[PDB]
This record gives C-alpha cells, structure tokens and sequence, in this order.
C-alpha cells in the first residue's frame, strides 16, 4: 500500500505521485520508511489521503530490469547452416507476395535492429524508387497494411526532466532503484516532426494509395479507434524509458484527388508487461538526467475501415 | 508621464471600512495591471492584490476576504476599501503598477511557462492609522527668528494621528526646507517641526507663510512667521 | 531582516532569501525609508532604464547560479532595505518578497552637527505654554545624546528626544523637545541645548532677556 | 540483528560470539528464539549489549552449502577429443 500525494506544482493541473511507503532492509526484522515517484500509469488507487498500489500487483508478479543491461537495438544478421541458404529478393518495386524477378543468395541477412515499437516504425529499412505498400490482403481491411518509405522521417524525442535515482537496499544483494526529485523544471515528454516533411510524406503516400483505389477519390486520416495504450499510442523505448505519444495530430487530415514542426505529447511507463503475458511483468528502472533520442521513421502499420458508404471515401 | 497619487482617510476606528484612492495620471487605465501595497511599523513589505484590464480583481489569500478593489475608467481613480479594520492594520500605503512577465522555459503549447509581475511605477505612500482614540488636530504657532543666514519656522503641537505636511508660501519656498521628526509624547500626541533657510536681508520685506495640513482632522493652516517686536 | 554592511567604493553582492526551483524570473527592489520603492532587476538580468549599471544580477543559465545582485562601486547613498522577489516554474505565485537585507554603508566622513535653538513664540506664550525645540542636522554618524540645562544644571523632566534619522544628504537629523510652562520659561536666566557629537559638543543657548 | 555476547572464557582476552536471535519455523507465523556461535569475521556489530549481523548481509545474498557435498579435492584428468 502506497501513500501517494500529487506532485508539487503551482496548480494548472499530476501524472506523477510522491509516494511514501514502508520497505524492508537487508535486516529481516528492521523495516524502511521510504518514498519514491511514479507515473500514474504504474499505480492504481485502492479504496485521510489516498493510498495506492502498483497496477500489476493484483495480476502479475514484477521484477526490476537489471540496470546494467541496455534495451538498445543492435543489428542482427540471421544466418543459414550448410545445406540451407537465404534468398534475397532484389527487385525494387516488390509487393512481398508472388515470384521475384531478380533473385540472389546470401548466407546471412543484413544488420537488423529489433526495434520494438507500435504504430510508427523507426530506424528501419527504406524502399526503392516509389514507396512500396504491402499487405497480405487489402480487401480484408482487418489485414494490417505495412508501408516502406523511400525517405526517412526524422523525429526528436525527449524526456525533458533531469531525473534523480535513489537505490534502496532490500537485500542482501537486492537493491531497488527508485526516483528521487526531478531537477528543476517539470516538462512532459514529447516528440517533434517537421510538419512540412511530414505532410510531404502524407501526400507521397496518398498518391501511392489511389493506385489501389480510384483515379479520383478522397482519403482521410483519423487517430486510433481504441485499444490498450500500446496500440492507441506510439510505444517505443527512448533512452531506457518507455514512451507513449499521442498521434492524433498526425492522423487528422483529409485528401482530395487534386515553416514549423509538430509536437507529440508523450507518456512514460515503468511497470511493463510487453507481449501482454499475464503473471509476469517487468519494472524498468529510471534513467538519470534528461533523455533525448532521434529516429528515422521508416514505415507504418495501418488499418482501414468498413463498408459504410460505398466508394465515397 | 504616468503619475501616481494616493488619498488616505488618515484615521479609521477599528472594524470600519477603510477607504483609500490612488489617482492615476499621465495615461489611461486599460494599458496595464494595477496593485496596492502596505508596510506596518516595524514590519516588512506586504503585497495585497491586483486587477487586470478585464477588471477581475485577485487578492492575497492571507486577508480573509476583507479586501475589495475597484477602478474608475472615467475618473482614472483606482479605489480601495477595507472593512473590519484592526489596530495592527495601522501602516503606510503605496500604489504601483504591474507588468506581466511571462517566463518561458519549455514548450508553450504545453504551457511550460509562468506569469510574473514586476512593479515599475510607484505611488508616494500616504499614511493611515487604525485607532479608536479620538482625533487630534495640530496646534500652530509661528517661531520667531533671531536678531543677530538665520532661522525661522512653525510649530506643530499635539496632533493625532500622522501625517501633517508643511509647505512654505503654498509651495513657493523650497530651497532650505528641513522638517524634523515628530516626537511621540507620553500622551500619544505627535509634535514635529519644519524649517527653511533664507538670507539675512529678506526679513520684513519677504512674507513667509508656512502652510500646514492635517488631513485626518481636515486641518489646513496658512500661518505667517514674523520677527520679534524687539 | 538580515544585516549587512559594505564600505565605500567596494563591489557589493546580495544573495536572495529563498532558493530557485525550476527556471526563474527574479525581481529585486530597493526601499528608502519614507520614500517610494524602486525596481532594479526584472527577468534575472534585465535592467530598466535609468538604473545604474553598477547593479548587475544573475541571468538564468539553467539553475546552479543563485539569484544575486552585484553592486560595483558602493556609495554612501546605497543605504536602504533590499527585497528579492523570487518567481519560478515550481514554487508558484509569490506574494512575498523574502527577507529584508538592510544595507548600511559606512566609512563616511564625520560632519559637524548643525545645531540651532529657538525660544517660545509670542503667540504660544499667550496660550499659557512654553516649549524648547533643538534641531540637529548635517552630522555623521548619527550617534548623539541631546541634553538640556536649566542655567547650569541638567533637566530630565519632560524630555522628548527624537531618534536621529538620516536626511536626504545621508546625514542624520533629530529633534528634541522640552515640555514646560511660560512661568518656568521666564524664571531662569538662560537655557541651553547641548548636542555632543563624538565627544565634541555643539551647544546653543537662549536667554529671555536678549533681543 | 544478532544479540551477541563474547564467549565464556576466564579473561585472558573472543573471536567467537554466542549470538541469540529470533528465527522462523516451518509455521509461517510462529517464530523461533535461537542462538548460535560465530567467528568474528562472519559478524559485524551494528550501531544494553551490542547487537550484530552477518558481514555479507549488506552486500551479498547468502546460501548455506549443502552438508552432504564435500569440498575435498579429487584428481581430475583433463582430456582431448578426436582430432586434438
Ligand atoms: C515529497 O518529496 C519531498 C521533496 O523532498 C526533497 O526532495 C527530495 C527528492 C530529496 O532531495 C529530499 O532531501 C528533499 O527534501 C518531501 O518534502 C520535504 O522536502 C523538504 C525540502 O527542503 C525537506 O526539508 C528539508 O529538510 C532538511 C532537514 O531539516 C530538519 O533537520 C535539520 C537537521 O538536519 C534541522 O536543523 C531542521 O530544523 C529540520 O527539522 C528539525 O528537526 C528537529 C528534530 O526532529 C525538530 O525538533 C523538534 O522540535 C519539536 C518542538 O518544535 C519537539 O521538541 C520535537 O521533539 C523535536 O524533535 C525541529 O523542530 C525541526 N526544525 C524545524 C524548524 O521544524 C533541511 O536541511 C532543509 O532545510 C534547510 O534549508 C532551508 C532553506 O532551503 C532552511 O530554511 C527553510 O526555509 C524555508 C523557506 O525557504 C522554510 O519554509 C517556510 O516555513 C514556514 C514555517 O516554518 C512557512 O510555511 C513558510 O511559508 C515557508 O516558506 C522552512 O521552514 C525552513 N526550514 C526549516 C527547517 O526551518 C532550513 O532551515 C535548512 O537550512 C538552514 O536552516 C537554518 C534555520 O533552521 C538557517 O539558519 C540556515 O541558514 C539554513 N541553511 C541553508 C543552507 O539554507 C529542509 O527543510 C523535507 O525533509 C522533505 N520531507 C521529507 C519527509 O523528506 C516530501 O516528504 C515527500 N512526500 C512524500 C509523501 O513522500
Ligand atoms: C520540440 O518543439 C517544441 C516547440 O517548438 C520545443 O519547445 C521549446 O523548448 C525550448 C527549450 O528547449 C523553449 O525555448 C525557450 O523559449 C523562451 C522564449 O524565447 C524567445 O523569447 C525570448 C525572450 O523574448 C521576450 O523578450 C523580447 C524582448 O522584449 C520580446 O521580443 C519577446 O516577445 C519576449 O517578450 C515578452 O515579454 C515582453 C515584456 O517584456 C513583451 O513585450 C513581449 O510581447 C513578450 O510577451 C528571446 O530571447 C528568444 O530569442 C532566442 O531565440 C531566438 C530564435 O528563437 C534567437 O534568435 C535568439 O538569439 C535567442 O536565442 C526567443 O525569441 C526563452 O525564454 C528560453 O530561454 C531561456 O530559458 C531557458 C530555460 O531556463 C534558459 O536555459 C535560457 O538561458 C533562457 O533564459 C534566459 O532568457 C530568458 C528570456 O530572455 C530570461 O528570462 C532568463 O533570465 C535568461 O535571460 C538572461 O540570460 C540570457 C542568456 O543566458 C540572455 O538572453 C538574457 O538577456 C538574460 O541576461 C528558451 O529558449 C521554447 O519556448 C519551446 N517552445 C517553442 C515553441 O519553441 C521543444 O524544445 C522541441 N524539442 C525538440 C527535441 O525538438
Ligand atoms: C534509433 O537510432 C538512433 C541512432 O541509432 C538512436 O539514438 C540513440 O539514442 C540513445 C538514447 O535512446 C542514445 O544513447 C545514449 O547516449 C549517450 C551519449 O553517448 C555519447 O557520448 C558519450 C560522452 O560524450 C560517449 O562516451 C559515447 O560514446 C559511446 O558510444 C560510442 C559509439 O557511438 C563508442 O565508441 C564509445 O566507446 C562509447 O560507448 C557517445 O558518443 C550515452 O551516455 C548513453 O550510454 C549511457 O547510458 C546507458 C543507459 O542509459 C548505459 O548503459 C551506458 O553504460 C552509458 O552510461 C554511461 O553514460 C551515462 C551518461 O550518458 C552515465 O550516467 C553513466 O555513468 C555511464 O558513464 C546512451 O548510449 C544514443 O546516443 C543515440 N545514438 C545512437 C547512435 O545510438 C535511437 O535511440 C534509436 N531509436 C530506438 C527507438 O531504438
Ligand atoms: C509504516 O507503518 C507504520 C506502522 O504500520 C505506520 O505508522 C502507524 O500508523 C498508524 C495508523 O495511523 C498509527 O496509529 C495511530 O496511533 C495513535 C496512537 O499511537 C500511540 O502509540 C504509538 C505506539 O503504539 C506511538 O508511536 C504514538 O506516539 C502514540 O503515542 C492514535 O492516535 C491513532 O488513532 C487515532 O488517530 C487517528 C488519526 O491520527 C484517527 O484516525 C483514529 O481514529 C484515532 O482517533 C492511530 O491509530 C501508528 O501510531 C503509526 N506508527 C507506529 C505503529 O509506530 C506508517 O504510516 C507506515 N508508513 C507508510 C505505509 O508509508
Ligand atoms: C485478397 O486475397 C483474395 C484471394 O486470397 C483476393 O480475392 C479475389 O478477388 C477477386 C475479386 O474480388 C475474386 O475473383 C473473382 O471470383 C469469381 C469466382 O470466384 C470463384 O472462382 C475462383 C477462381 O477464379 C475461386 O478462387 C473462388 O473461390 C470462387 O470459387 C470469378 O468469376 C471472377 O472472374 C471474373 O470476374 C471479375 C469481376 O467480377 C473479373 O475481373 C474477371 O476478369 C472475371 O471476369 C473473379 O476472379 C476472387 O475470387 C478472389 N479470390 C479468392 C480466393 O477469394 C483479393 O483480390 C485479395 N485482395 C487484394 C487487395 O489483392
Ligand atoms: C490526443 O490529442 C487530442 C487532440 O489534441 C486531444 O483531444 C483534446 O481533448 C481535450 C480534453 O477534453 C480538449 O480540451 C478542451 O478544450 C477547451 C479549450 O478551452 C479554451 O480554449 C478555446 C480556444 O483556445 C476556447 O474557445 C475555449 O472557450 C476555452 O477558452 C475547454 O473548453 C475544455 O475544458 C472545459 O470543458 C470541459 C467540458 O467540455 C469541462 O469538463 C472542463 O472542466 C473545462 O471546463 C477542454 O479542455 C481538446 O479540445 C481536445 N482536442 C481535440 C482535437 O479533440 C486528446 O485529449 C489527446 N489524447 C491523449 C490520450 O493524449
Ligand atoms: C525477539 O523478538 C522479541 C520481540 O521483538 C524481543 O523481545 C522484546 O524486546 C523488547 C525490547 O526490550 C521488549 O520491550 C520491553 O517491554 C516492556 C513492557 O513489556 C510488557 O508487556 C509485554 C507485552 O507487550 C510483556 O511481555 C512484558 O512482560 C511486560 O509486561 C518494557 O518494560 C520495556 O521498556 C522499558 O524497559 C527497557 C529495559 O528493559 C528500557 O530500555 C525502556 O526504555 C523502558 O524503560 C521494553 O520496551 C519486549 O517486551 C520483548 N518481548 C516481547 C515483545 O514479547 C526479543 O528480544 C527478540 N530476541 C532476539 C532478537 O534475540
Ligand atoms: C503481388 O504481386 C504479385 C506479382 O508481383 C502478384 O502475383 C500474381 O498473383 C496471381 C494470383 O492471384 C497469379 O496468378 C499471377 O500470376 C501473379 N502475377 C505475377 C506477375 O507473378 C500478387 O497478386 C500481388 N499481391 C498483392 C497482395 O498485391
Ligand atoms: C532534430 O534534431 C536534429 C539534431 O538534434 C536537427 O537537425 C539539426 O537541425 C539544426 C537546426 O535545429 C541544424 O542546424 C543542424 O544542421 C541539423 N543537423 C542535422 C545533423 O540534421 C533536426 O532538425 C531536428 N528535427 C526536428 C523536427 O526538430
């Protein structure tokens, strides 16, 4: 049970809770009155000031990621043993399905960074000539549509908060990294995108879509219809913290047949159940100082709509 | 040439409405924000409240909502009233203007900034005294100079409360004016003195009228000073 | 209030009362007693017009630096109350200016006190009262003990002395008063106001028998 | 936390501490007032008589070697596979 108070700001409202609580020490009998800070997505209140508890505690056990291991992606080349080999389809405009004109063999794929991200794809492979649009089936709106860019889209993501990290002794050998104070101004995480190149890429795509729908037609963009936070917003790990950014401003557009930058409000979570596997959750420790990272946006995952009006848009 | 001038009542009984007005000069009332400030004897400075262009007043919560502020666009007269006064409220009151600074650190779309106020132009600072003791007007006598640059003046005796202003020839004699601190008698009655310097050849030819004003008692005295009959 | 004192011509520096939390907008002000207050610093470093550049503040370089004024070339006219109005992104609305650092600049030359005495006017003596006033001016420092003498003997009865207070010339002034009646006024040969300044004395004496 | 007393000797000084302490049982609620002896190198005092604690407890988790396994050395012949 967590005694949480809202965070010290001059009104204009918390997301972040200054939660005192009793802990244990390396001594089995002596206990430890401590406090930490948590984002609201990690805690849930439990019904004087309001007491709280971690959102996982009631479903899934929780472990604190080792602070030494890094979540940073690394290019991985998958390889084939003797008697087997890998085939690299090389033709430029290639919809991933059907035969391939130019076929070459390698024993190993290229460097592949396992980027774990939802909605937006980052740091990935670009397409050749036109931007290729691949979906196992488009008639099936339910089949997700995967997009490959010819040009990367820059994005600048920060956690603009200089972060203290307290290490708490629950041992022997067991140590919990809490959050001390933010140092100075409290700002919320965000990402920026050149509104220009962004809207430029929306059009380069929409001209690639009418190739599959009408010579003259209308195309509209909307934010996610619903789901978990991982789907409704853009999940990604920036600098060790796990970000979730409101993309409603990216998908709020309409297209007919014929200088500044956007900014995306982001949310950070620490208790993580990624891959949704109940029973087991990971608590990511906090990252010290202000976080910043920058990525080439290189692809997309999108869903269509339904019968509705026939051919209007 | 924006100027500020107060108008104090000079004395109010405890638990009575304390009215003060600060006359606005040199511009209009709608370009900036307005504020009032006080200082109690022996204590520090104290911020009271402010009011903006759209006239919504905003007070310091430490006042228990006993304060009200009003402007007057036509009069260009900024008003001020204080009900339920206490003797501890005796102080010296100013008026000033508020520039709304906006300190921006992070992103504006998220409002990562704040509003601050700096005080540029100022009032003169009239004096008021919350007291339940009956008012006391000043007693005026013309101090006669010496017959041997000499000295002459006027006496202000047993007035309650402060302030009392002394002017020579209705504001015509400036150089030489030295007014001195008003003593606190054991009777709780003030006694001050004002003095101005002149050459030795102007006695009898020049007429010196000290002009005394005790506004609490509405006491305005145009007293004349003459040399001794010897 | 927080005491402080710097000599003449030196470089002065005043730390703020509270401490910064988030980015800041620091306001410094100066209060001469009886006068109106004066703004010196807004926006950490921005100086308004007409303010001496002897006075420099602390710009916002993202924290570290504490809010502080810098007065190069301290003068005698630098004696007043000092308030640091702090504003930041966290602590909130600042209704208070923090503590008062009352600066006292010393090292000034000594001035001979200007002492002068007055007799009871004819208009006041006609009112069955008598009073003697003694005004001291143009002296540094303001350490004076005002004394009266009946002929050659001291008098403590009805002695009202005002505390020496600075004038506009950075020199103290005080007024002394003596409650009396017209009969005790005309009863003694001569009365004297004694103003001893730094062991030296500037005394003035009046007599009812002399024009 | 360990209530340790020096060991019973006729002066001429301990290295060894007769430490009482509360323990747990197989029953999750019932607890166990017990005592043991320890060499001083295993305990460290922690600031009435002095209380103590194991020197590791603050850095490293601790496990009790199985009493069945022996630490005795045994001749080992390292060997090479075919081709080496
Ligand atoms: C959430 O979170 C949060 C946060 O935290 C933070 O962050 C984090 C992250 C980390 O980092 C941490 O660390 C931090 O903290 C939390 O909260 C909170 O916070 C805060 C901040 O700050 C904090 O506080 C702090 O603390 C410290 C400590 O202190 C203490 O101790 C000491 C020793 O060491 C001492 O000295 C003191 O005093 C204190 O206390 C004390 O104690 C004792 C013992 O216990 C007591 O006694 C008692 O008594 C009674 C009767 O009365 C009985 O007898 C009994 O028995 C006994 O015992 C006493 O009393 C006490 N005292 C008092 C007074 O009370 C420290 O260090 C610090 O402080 C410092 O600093 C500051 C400055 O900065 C100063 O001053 C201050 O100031 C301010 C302003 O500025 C003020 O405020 C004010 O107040 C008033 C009233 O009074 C009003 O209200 C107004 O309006 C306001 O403004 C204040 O008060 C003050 N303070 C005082 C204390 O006074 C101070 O003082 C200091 O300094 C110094 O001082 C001196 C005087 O004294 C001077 O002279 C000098 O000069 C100076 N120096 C300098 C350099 O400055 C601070 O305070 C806290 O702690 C925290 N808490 C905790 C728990 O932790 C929270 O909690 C969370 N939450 C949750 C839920 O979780
Ligand atoms: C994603 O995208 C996001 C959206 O774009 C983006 O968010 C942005 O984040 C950044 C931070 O990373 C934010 O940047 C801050 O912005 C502030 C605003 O800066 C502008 O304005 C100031 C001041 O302008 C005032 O004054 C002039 C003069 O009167 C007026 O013309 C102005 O209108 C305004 O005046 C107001 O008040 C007047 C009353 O007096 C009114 O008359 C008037 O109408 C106004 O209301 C300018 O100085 C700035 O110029 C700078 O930038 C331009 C180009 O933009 C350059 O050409 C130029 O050289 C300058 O660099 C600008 O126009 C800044 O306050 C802020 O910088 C201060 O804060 C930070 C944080 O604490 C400090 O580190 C820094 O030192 C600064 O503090 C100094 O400056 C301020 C302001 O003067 C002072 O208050 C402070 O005391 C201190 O000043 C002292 O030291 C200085 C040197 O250290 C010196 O300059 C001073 O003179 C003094 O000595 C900072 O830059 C930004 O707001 C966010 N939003 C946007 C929309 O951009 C996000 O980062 C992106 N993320 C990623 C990953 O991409
Ligand atoms: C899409 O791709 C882009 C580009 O590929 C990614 O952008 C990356 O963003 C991450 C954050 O998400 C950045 O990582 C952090 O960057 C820090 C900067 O390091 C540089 O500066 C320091 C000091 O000048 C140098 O020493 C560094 O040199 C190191 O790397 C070079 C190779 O570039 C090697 O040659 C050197 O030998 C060094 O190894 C860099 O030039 C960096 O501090 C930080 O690493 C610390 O933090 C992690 C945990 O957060 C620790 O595990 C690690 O040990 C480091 O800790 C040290 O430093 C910190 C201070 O930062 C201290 O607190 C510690 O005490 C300790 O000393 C981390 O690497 C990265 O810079 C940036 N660029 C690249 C090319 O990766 C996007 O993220 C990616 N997007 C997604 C979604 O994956
Ligand atoms: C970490 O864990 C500890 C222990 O669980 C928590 O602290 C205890 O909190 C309880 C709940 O409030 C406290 O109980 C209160 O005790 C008072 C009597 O205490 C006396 O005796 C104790 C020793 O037993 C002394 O330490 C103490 O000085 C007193 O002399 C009562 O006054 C309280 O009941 C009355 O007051 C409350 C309002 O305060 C009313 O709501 C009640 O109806 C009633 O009128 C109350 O029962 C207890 O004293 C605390 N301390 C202990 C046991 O040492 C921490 O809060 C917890 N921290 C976390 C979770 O962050
Ligand atoms: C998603 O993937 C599916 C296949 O997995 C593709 O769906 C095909 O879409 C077309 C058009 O909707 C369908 O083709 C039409 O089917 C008629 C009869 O279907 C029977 O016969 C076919 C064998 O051809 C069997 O596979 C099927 O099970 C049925 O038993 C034919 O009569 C049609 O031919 C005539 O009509 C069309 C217009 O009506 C003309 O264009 C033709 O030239 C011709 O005159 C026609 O072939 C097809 O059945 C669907 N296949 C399946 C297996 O369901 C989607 O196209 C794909 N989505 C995208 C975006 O690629
Ligand atoms: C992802 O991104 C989308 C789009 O950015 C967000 O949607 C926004 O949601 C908020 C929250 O409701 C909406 O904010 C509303 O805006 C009004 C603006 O107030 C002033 O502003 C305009 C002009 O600046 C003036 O005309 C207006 O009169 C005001 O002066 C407020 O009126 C609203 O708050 C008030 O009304 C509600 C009742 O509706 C009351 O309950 C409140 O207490 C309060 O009085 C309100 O804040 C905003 O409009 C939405 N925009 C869009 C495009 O939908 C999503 O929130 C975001 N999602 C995530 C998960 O981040
Ligand atoms: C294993 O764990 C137990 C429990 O933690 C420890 O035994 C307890 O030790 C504490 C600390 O001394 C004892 O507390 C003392 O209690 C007295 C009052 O006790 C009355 O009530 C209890 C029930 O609550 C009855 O059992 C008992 O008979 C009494 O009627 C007080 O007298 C004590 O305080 C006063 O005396 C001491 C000196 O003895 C002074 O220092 C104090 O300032 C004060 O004047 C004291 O608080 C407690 O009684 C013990 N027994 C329990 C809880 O059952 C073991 O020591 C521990 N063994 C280990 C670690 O090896
Ligand atoms: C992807 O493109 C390939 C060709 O690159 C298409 O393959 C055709 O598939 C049909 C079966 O529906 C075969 O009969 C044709 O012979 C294939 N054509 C060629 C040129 O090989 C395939 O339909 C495309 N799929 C999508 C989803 O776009
Ligand atoms: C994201 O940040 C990068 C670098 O942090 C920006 O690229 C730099 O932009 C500055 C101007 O802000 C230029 O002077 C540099 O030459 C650029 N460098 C490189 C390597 O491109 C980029 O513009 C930022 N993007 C957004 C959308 O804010």
């Amino acid at each position: 049970t967590l005694q949480c108070t809202n965070v010290t700001n001059n009104i204009t409202d918390g997301e972040l809770k200054n939660c005192s609580f009793n802990m244990t020490t390396e001594l089995r009998d002596k206990k430890q009155k401590v406090y930490s800070l948590f984002y609201r997505l990690d805690v849930v209140q439990i019904n004087s000031n309001k007491e709280y508890r971690l959102i996982n505690c009631n479903t899934s056990a929780i472990t604190q990621a080792c602070p030494k291991v890094s979540f940073e992606p690394i290019p991985i080349h998958y390889c084939a043993p003797a008697g087997f080999a890998i085939l690299k389809c090389k033709d430029k405009k290639f919809n991933g399905t059907g035969p391939c004109p130019s076929v070459s063999t390698v024993q190993c794929t290229h460097g592949i960074k396992p980027v774990v991200s939802t909605q937006l794809l980052l740091n990935g492979s670009l397409a050749e000539e036109e931007v290729m649009i691949r979906s196992e089936n488009i008639t099936n709106n339910a089949k997700n549509i995967l997009v490959q860019f010819n040009t990367p889209v820059q994005i600048n993501c920060t956690r603009p908060n200089n972060n203290t990290r307290k290490s708490i002794r629950i041992g022997p050998g067991q140590a919990f990294y809490a959050t001390g104070d933010i140092i100075g101004d409290i700002r919320q995480a965000h990402c920026n995108v050149s509104k220009a190149t962004w809207n430029e890429t929306l059009g380069k795509v929409v001209k690639q879509l009418r190739k599959h729908f009408g010579n003259n037609t209308i195309i509209r963009f909307a934010n996610s219809s619903g789901g978990d936070l991982e789907v409704t917003t853009h999940s990604f790990n920036c600098g060790g913290e796990f970000f979730y950014c409101n993309t409603s401003g990216l998908f709020n557009s309409t297209w007919i047949s014929n200088n500044d930058s956007i900014t995306l409000p982001c949310r950070i979570k620490q208790i993580i159940n990624m891959w949704q596997r109940i029973g087991q959750a990971m608590y990511a420790p906090p990252i010290q100082g202000v976080i910043r990272c920058v990525s080439n946006i290189t692809g997309l995952i999108l869903t269509r709509d339904g019968g509705s009006t026939n051919s209007t848009t | 040439q924006v100027q500020l001038q107060e108008s104090g009542p000079g004395l109010v009984k405890p638990s009575e409405t304390l009215s003060v007005t600060c006359s606005v000069s040199g511009d209009s009332m709608n370009n900036y924000y307005w504020t009032w400030i006080r200082q109690s004897p022996g204590k520090g400075l104290e911020w009271i409240g402010y009011i903006s262009d759209r006239e919504s007043a905003t007070y310091n919560p430490s006042l228990n909502s006993r304060v009200v502020i009003s402007r007057d666009t036509s009069k260009n007269q900024l008003s001020l009233k204080l009900n339920s006064v206490t003797p501890a409220d005796t102080a010296v009151y100013y008026c000033a203007t508020a520039r709304r600074g906006q300190r921006i650190y992070g992103v504006v779309s998220f409002g990562e900034f704040f509003y601050y106020y700096s005080m540029d132009v100022w009032g003169k600072g009239t004096t008021v005294t919350v007291s339940s003791a009956s008012t006391k007007g000043p007693s005026v006598f013309p101090l006669a100079p010496s017959s041997k640059t000499a000295a002459l003046g006027c006496l202000v005796k047993d007035y309650f409360p402060e302030p009392v202003t002394v002017s020579w020839n209705s504001g015509a004699l400036t150089s030489g004016v030295h007014t001195f601190p008003a003593v606190l008698q054991s009777s709780g009655l003030y006694s001050l003195s004002s003095v101005v310097t002149v050459p030795s050849s102007s006695l009898g030819t020049q007429t010196y009228i000290c002009n005394v004003n005790h506004k609490p008692s509405n006491t305005k005295v145009d007293k004349r000073v003459e040399p001794k009959s010897c | 209030v927080r005491p402080l004192s710097v000599a003449l011509g030196e470089t002065a520096r005043i730390s703020c009362g509270r401490q910064a939390l988030g980015s800041r907008a620091v306001q410094w002000y100066q209060h001469r007693p009886g006068q109106a207050p004066i703004l010196l610093i807004y926006n950490n470093q921005d100086r308004p017009s007409g303010i001496p550049e002897r006075f420099s503040g602390t710009p916002d370089i993202n924290f570290g630096t504490r809010a502080t004024l810098t007065i190069s070339g301290v003068e005698a006219g630098d004696e007043a109350d000092y308030y640091c109005h702090m504003w930041d992104s966290r602590s909130g609305f600042s209704w208070s200016f923090g503590g008062a650092t009352r600066l006292t600049v010393l090292g000034q030359p000594k001035a001979a006190p200007s002492v002068t005495l007055f007799p009871p006017s004819s208009e006041e003596l006609q009112a069955n009262k008598a009073t003697l006033v003694c005004l001291i001016s143009d002296f540094y420092p303001g350490a004076v003990t005002v004394a009266w003498k009946a002929d050659s003997s001291p008098v403590k009865a009805g002695v009202e002395t005002t505390t020496p207070s600075k004038q506009s010339n950075n020199k103290y002034a005080a007024s002394s008063y003596l409650s009396l009646t017209p009969e005790q006024w005309k009863s003694h040969r001569s009365y004297s106001c004694q103003v001893t300044h730094e062991g030296s004395t500037v005394e003035k004496t009046v007599a009812p028998t002399e024009c």
